[PDB]
RNA sequence: GACUCGUUCAUACUACAGUGGAUACACCAGAUCCCAUCAGAACUCUGAAGUUAAGCACUGUAAGGCUUGGCUAGUACUGAGGUGGGAGACCGCUCGGGAACACCAGGUGAUGAGUCAG
RNA sequence: GGAGACAUAGCCAGGUGGGGAGUUUGACUGGGGCGGUACAUCUGUUAAAUAUUAACGCAGAUGUCCAAAGACAAGCUCAAAGAGAACAGAAAUCUCUUGUAGACUAAAAGGGGAAAAGCUUGUUUGAUUUCUAUUUUCAGAACAAGUAGAAAACGUGAAAGCGUGGCCUAUCGAUCCUUUAUAUUUGCAAAAUGACGUAAAUUACUUACUACUGUGCAUAUAGAGGUGUCUGAAAAGUUACCACAGGGAUAACUGGCUUGUGGCUGCCAAGCGCUCCUAGCGACGUAGCUUUUUGAUCCUUCGAUGUCGGCUCUUCCUAUCAUUGGGACGCAGAAGUCUCAAAGUGUCGGAUUGUUCACCCGCUAAUAGGGAACGUGAGCUGGGUUUAGACCGUCGUGAGACAGGUUAG
RNA sequence: ACAAUGUGAUUUCUGCCCAGUGCUUUGAAUGUCAACUUGAUGAAAUUCAAUCAAGCGCAGGUAAACGGCGGGAGUAACUAUG
RNA sequence: AUACUGACGUGCAAAUCGUUCAUUUCAAUCACGUUUAGGGGCGAAAGACUAAUCGAAAAGCCUAUUAGCUGGUUAUUUUCGAAAGAUCUCUCAGGAUCGCUGGAGUUGAUUAAUAUAAUUUUACCAGGUAGAGAUAAUGAUUAGAGGACAGGGCCUUGACCUAUUCUCAAACUCCCAAUAGGUAAAAAGGGCGAAAUAACUCAAUUUGUAUUUCACUCAUAUUAAAUAAAAUAACUCCAAGUGGGCCAUUUUUGGUAAGCAGAACUGGCGAUGAGGGAUGCUCCUAACGCUUGGAUAAGGUGCCUAAAUAUUCGCUCAUGAGAUCCCAUAAAAGGUGUUGGUUCAUAUGAACUAGCCCUGAAAAUGGAUGGCGCUAAAGCGGAUUACCGAUACCAAGCCAUAAAAAGAA
RNA sequence: UCUUAACCCACUCGUCUUGAAACACGGACCAAGGAGUCUAGCAAAUGUGCAAGUGUAUAUGAUUCUUUAAACAUUUUACGCAUAAUUAAUGUAAUAUGUCCAUUGUAGAUUUGUGCCCCACUUUGCAUACAAUACCGGUAAGCAAAUGCUUUAUUGAGUACGAG
RNA sequence: CGCGGGGUGGAGCAGCCGGUAGCUCGUCGGGCUCAUAACCCGAAGGUCGUCGGUUCAAAUCCGGCCCCCGCAACCA
């Protein structure tokens, strides 16, 4: 029964109320979606650093215990 | 709408290749008693009480998805491809 | 009304004059990293891969490369928010962009300055500072060489 | 002097003229084989007898276009302000920003990589 | 006496069944309703140069079609115009020249498209299986449509490459249910259904070792069968016999804004007025004023402002019909006609009506026009619209309905 | 005679239509159409067939049953109408 | 129980009374007893009646039925304090979920900063609305001119070609703003180097890629452009109220228009006192503890009514003058009223022009520059000051709230 | 203190409604009574007691007997919820065992030192955030002589020194 | 003025279901008969309301105008 249809009004002006919020702007993000094979490769790189500080750890402790 | 009766496609299931399958179209086969919703749905009905579900005399699509069964010509087996909704649909017989 | 994809789009997604048809190659060959700033701008020929208006002539991070695909991560405003929305493109559409090359020019001549600078031992002020100081000024032209002015009358 | 791969994508276009052919390009000669058609026209293959007549390059033209610049014009238009004006329609003023067509003058390209005869 | 294994009675079962029962009969909505869909959607525009954005805004389109109009490659260039050629002409085919697309792109409209995205031809079926990150709508859920990739198997091309439908923006649907696909995965509740399989043993309830084990039902995963009131009730009429809950969120009554429509006043100067623009006129045109018209409206009032008209009674207005004073005249007088100051004064009897209005007949000196809550219902009246009874016509299968007519209230 | 209706003294009459919607009449020749029953099948559940039911359908009857009861052109020695 | 629509209509009476009128030998009237009972009876049919009860009696109960709807919903101070947008909804008087709000906590913070920002700067982009155009395309669209298939009667008219020409478009576009929008301005980082790791990568284990470990070093000891009561920032939790709004400027669509319907941006009101606007929810000024004083704003200063019958220059007399935005009427058109201008002619004659004033200019209780009044203004147009003028503004006191200092003889 | 005055100001309160001084609705007046409660289950908050446990259930017991209808006690695998997830489901199920050490990053509270104390380096590095690997149940795919396997995908409210 | 159906020969219907427009009466030519009809034989005639659009092809399908008939104006 006869309504009226829109308005934009005060909603612009909720919004600053508290303000547009914005990014968090992360340096890591997941990435889940970023390239198979070279990230993949990525992964093997990865845990093969791992293995190398690893080695380079369980070397270096165990040479300092002796 | 128009496809020949054999298609050359992949099988995925035991042949893992593409493969030669004959083409058909699906009947949309028809109800058997002993299926346990028609079951619950003719005790329910039974007895004093009149209709115990809805009828769905409403009706706005004189179409149909057309759905094809791909028989497989190396194995056993049966694999579906549904395509577009249609009012016009041929088989083999070519322009 | 309607709401379909182009909704919208028929003086955004023209061709601009004598730039019809397929663009050079060279457009294509250039290079991306990730992490780069990217601008979003789209030729109308190449219809896959053709990104929503409201990303039309923006900026933001590619995030990720494919084979022919771009990932940029754009800012959307969303009612009462901003969010970083992962906006697909093609090489076609991306153009490396210029702000960054701004920067990388002044780090360049401020890296050569600050290596005069310390040879020198004497400090600088890197500082892209204020506009609207005015030393004191002298006019040489001939005292009835100078132009003498009036208001303008009525037709 | 010449060519190949290019780049920018008309200063590179279009139109009518004129000027040029050491090496080169091209025009040109042939059809067995590979090849291709209705057609050796094209395309494919094989030649090298002739030629600047064309293609092509360069230049010219009260050329057309494009292209820069002036001039159109601080004109038109426009943001903010005003218990400003005007019966209203609209028009000033204060703070600001500011075109387009026409017209007139200039220009008519530049360039990466490689090669051959200087 | 008569009838008789038929009746009848009981219990099943099909049919008939408004006699009776219980119930349904959307929404948006320039009020209600016939209508439409703005109810799922797609284009341009409205939309105010990122984007955003409404109306029963505008111009529209939609529920498909396609084994090619799909896929890849190769070749080609279209519409048109000029100049030519038997039949052959304005159009038929063929040729040469010119041709930035003026063609065509399944269908809308808008974008894009010339060594193509068009047309011709060749080879084909990727219009394939599995999976993300996402983009659109937007909750940034669903579904639907997309994009960019990945894992496969291939198709095509000389290779680079390209191919996960249609050049892009449209072409569509939950839960439950049914159905067919799919599986060295499962279940049907103390147990079993290949097969006593393969070994040994042989007094027998012997002893080991075995991925593949009845019908039926249930799953799990994947489609399809549909809901267009399209984020999904199985739902027709009717009430002037009616009741209830709310409603000035919403009509009929005043008022109010406006003044299209009506009415009144202008400005002008082509004609008319013998002759003559304007004595009187005045078109084609063009400006105002008003709300005694009818509208548009829905601000005000629905825990009520008594819903028409007449009668009666008073007052105000002037845009003066007559009476008083004048001005002009197409004016001889008599008249008469246009006009101004003027609202002091007057403006009637009937016939016919439910009547404002209208229309006759007659007087008059003339029989002007309006306001006052559409003047005036605790002033009247109750004839009328409009309660409940009734009638006729038409319409409705019907019950009933009718700014259709009538009588009684 | 009982039950059920319609019309409404007298007088004068009561035209057309059984198609529609009703009601009504005949039935294995006959289309459809139920339970039980009967047979076939399978290891059984099951799955299939088969069966002069009525009804409807087909075929009649009926309007003092419900009801209903058209449109255009042309045409006469004046003119007009037809 | 027909009519007087009589009396009566807080009655004699929740239907009486008066007068009139119908009935009176039969389908008559009266009594008593009797029958038929609630979706039932009974009905000479009006849905009539069935004990002041009826389109379903009375009594009691399920029941405190249900109600998205109406009404009401109770001491005080202090603090923070909204929405009337949105999505889906048999949804449009409702609900849910978003938005905005509060509480509570934690993180950050205390280092005048960095994080950060309804802001600009300098870089850097993206545009096609206003504008502008028809000699750029599309759709229009008015004229002639110059040329080599058709009409009229060798000549002429056309069309048609070619260059022009007039006026043009929300849904046309060569070009094209302002406004609005985005990215940018360095330390969890960036430079240039070395070494490592790969099943990614190329012919090629440094051929790259990316990552990791070591190096060397970039402004910030005024901050790689400003400015910032920039942490009053984040973030988590839990919840409310709300979903009918309205008004103004500017842009704006429909509609004859509308205090009309519908949008956009922003500001108000709503939810708000106070001073002005004569009065007035919204206009203007301006947002508020309690007080004292000041000086101002909007606005005034003839009197009502506080301050000037101030100063100063013009213009203005009206037998319905005029007098502060919204705001309560007013135009085209005239004027030998007066005032300035400007073009012409010969201190005169013309012609124009805009200022005031006049005509154009009629309505309803008695009547409204607010009223009285005002004309050497208290009118209209300026200017010059002074004075008056708020809870706004400054200083001071006191109160509470918030934060900060500082403190466990 | 009460009382009139006088100057200036002063519209019926409640109410729904965008909007009431209203020609909107309710209210003649006064007194008393008169409307967000209680139960169930759940959640977050904050307190409290204990913690890989917790509650003591029904009930038993006692030198417990106006108030006692509470209070007190409970002769070592009861039950609820939590200590494990996954899943239609037979089921399966958490560093990987060379190590009583005890997953990888980047910020990040806290600590050593140097050049009272803020400091400026270094130094060590929780919560938490952002990521990352592992590994378990489901599902794929590849294999499959069943102690089912396999790098790779995917998926769960997962798990990576327990919090209830 | 708001809804929906229809325009084809002189007249009225077919085609009007996309290409090739049929039938009757009327009109026209010839017979038959004192004479005239009736009767018999044979033909001619459609421009498909109008302006524009789709499609290989439109009278037909697709719109807008022009006429023609059918509905509609109710609660106010």
């Amino acid at each position: 029964a006869k309504s009226k249809n829109h308005t934009n009004h005060n909603q612009n002006r909720k919004a600053h109320k508290n303000g547009i919020k914005k990014p968090k702007k992360h340096k890591f993000m997941s990435r889940k979606g970023l390239d198979p094979n070279f990230f993949r490769n990525q992964k093997y790189c990865l845990k093969g650093i791992q293995k190398k500080k690893k080695e380079l750890k369980l070397k270096a402790k165990q040479e300092k215990n002796n | 709408v128009n496809v020949p009766k054999t298609r050359k496609t992949y099988c995925s299931n035991k042949c893992k290749k593409h493969t030669m399958h004959k083409v058909s179209q699906y009947k949309k086969g028809k109800e058997r008693l002993s299926s346990l919703g028609r079951r619950r749905y003719d005790m329910k009905q039974k007895g004093f009480g009149g209709q115990t579900k809805p009828v769905f005399k409403k009706k706005a699509k004189t179409t149909k998805k057309i759905v094809l069964k791909l028989e497989c010509t190396k194995c056993k087996k049966k694999r579906f491809q549904t395509m577009k909704r249609c009012k016009t649909f041929e088989m083999g017989a070519d322009k | 009304k309607s709401r379909g994809k182009r909704s919208g789009t028929r003086y955004k997604f023209s061709k601009k004059f004598r730039k019809h048809g397929e663009c050079t190659a060279n457009k294509y060959l250039e290079k991306l990293n990730y992490g780069d700033y990217v601008d979003i701008v789209c030729d109308s020929t190449q219809q896959k891969g053709m990104p929503f208006n409201y990303y039309h002539g923006k900026t933001g991070k590619i995030f990720h490369i494919t084979k022919r695909g771009v990932g940029v991560l754009v800012n959307k405003r969303v009612k009462h928010r901003i969010e970083q929305k992962k906006v697909c493109v093609r090489i076609e559409h991306v153009r490396k962009s210029r702000c960054n090359e701004d920067f990388l020019l002044r780090k360049i001549k401020n890296a050569e300055l600050i290596k005069e600078a310390k040879l020198k031992n004497e400090h600088i002020n890197i500082k892209r500072k204020t506009e609207g100081p005015k030393p004191a000024a002298m006019i040489k032209v001939p005292p009835s060489k100078i132009i003498t002015i009036e208001p303008l009358p009525f037709y």
